């Protein structure tokens, strides 16, 4: 149950599938060629916000990419501002606001805050860190697919039989609540960072001509690559 | 007769389609034109989502009508699944799979027949046709294995 694991080599993804479907087998072995390991992230409702937040501030802990800091800053100030014009007090949010800004800062090296990857190791397997930080993405994906009502309305209804806002304020705002398509797209287009999901299922329209299909969300490979098993996010690492 | 499928970056896909034609026909459509297999969508008309043993007649989609097209994408949630012998597994799910389902993800990584297969929890054999969410079985629950022949 560690919120974000050690890094893993493929092989114990491998291993879950052994005995197992042949196509998930090839998949595996085909998905070794692109990628060293994986980090197991914890099962629960927040899979996807906890990969990426850890897959994220890992690559800004690795590349000391402080362009990249200083561009999601001004989106992540864009939507402070769009969460107010919707009628969110700040209290409810600038709290989740403060604590992510301040991990991004940390890591960066220089300063004195200065953390290494076992303290973000650490602060993201820590409770009372990962779940602001969790919270924050979901306000700023909540801030987004209210301020386009009108483009995601037309899915979230047959998703759920929801409204936006509805949708919003039941399964994008509170911890635990599922995310789906839709919030990846948004938090994506919100942040302005690129995504790729690695799609890891037994499908196989071709036989015996087996790859991995692969979604990309892009508002230059994605840094963050996600393992995804219908139902689940760990973070990928590729060669 | 044509129809349209919207995508949640704003592509329109356009499809040849006859009204007898099931879901999964046109998952098939759109998998040839996107490259998407057809387990990975789903597929949306006037807020009702489309199952896949039913067509477009069913659904009163006629000459040009507009779906829209999400990626099946849903995440997170993990379960355990502890054999007789001791043996514990992880399991990826979501709350709308079926007990069905979830015996043939338990093939896909120990290769049990799901023919023999039986899941208990809470003291109940679960049924092959009621979902996760059905029971309120969440995260990191263990669901028991056991097998019977015939």
């Amino acid at each position: 149950l560690p919120y974000v694991g050690d890094k893993e080599p493929l092989s114990t993804l491998a291993a879950e599938f052994q005995s197992g479907s042949p196509i998930l087998q090839e998949k595996i072995k085909l998905l070794g060629e692109q990628y060293d390991a994986l980090r197991r992230t914890r099962g629960d409702g927040n899979c996807f916000y906890r990969s990426f937040m850890f897959s994220y501030l890992e690559h800004i802990l690795e590349t000391q990419d402080k362009a990249e800091v200083e561009r999601i800053l001004k989106k992540i100030e864009q939507c402070k501002k769009t969460l107010a014009d919707l009628g969110y007090i700040e209290f409810t949010f600038e709290d989740f606001f403060s604590i992510f800004i301040d991990q991004l800062e940390s890591v960066l090296q220089g300063h004195e805050s200065s953390i290494g990857a076992e303290e973000l190791l650490e602060r993201t397997r820590d409770q009372m860190v990962s779940d602001y930080v969790v919270m924050f993405f979901r306000f700023v994906t909540s801030g987004e697919i209210q301020r386009r009502a009108e483009f995601f309305e037309p899915f979230i209804s047959g998703l759920t039989n929801s409204t936006v806002v509805q949708f919003c304020k039941a399964s994008v705002e509170p911890m635990g609540e599922e995310s789906d398509h839709v919030h990846i797209i948004a938090l994506s287009d919100a942040l302005g960072v690129p995504i790729r999901v690695m799609y890891l299922d037994r499908s196989s329209c071709d036989a015996g001509n087996i790859s991995v299909n692969h979604h990309d969300f892009s508002p230059e490979k994605p840094y963050i690559t996600l393992l995804y098993r219908p139902g689940h996010y760990d973070i990928l690492y590729p060669k | 007769m044509q129809i349209f499928v919207k995508t949640l970056t704003g592509k329109t896909i356009t499809l040849e389609v006859e009204p007898s034609d099931t879901i999964e026909n046109v998952k098939a459509k759109i998998q040839d034109k996107e490259g998407i297999p057809p387990d990975q969508q789903r597929l949306i008309f006037a807020g009702k989502q489309l199952e896949d043993g039913r067509t477009l007649s069913d659904y009163n989609i006629q000459k040009e009508s507009t779906l829209h097209l999400v990626l099946r994408l849903r995440g997170x949630m993990q379960i355990f699944v502890k054999t007789l012998t001791g043996k514990t597994i992880t399991l990826e799910v979501e709350p709308s799979d079926t007990i069905e389902n979830v015996k043939a993800k338990i093939q896909d990584k120990e290769g049990i027949p799901p023919d023999q297969q039986r899941l208990i929890f809470a003291g109940k054999q679960l049924e092959d046709g009621r979902t996760l969410s059905d029971y309120n079985i969440q995260k990191e629950s263990t669901l028991h294995l056991v097998l019977r022949l015939r």
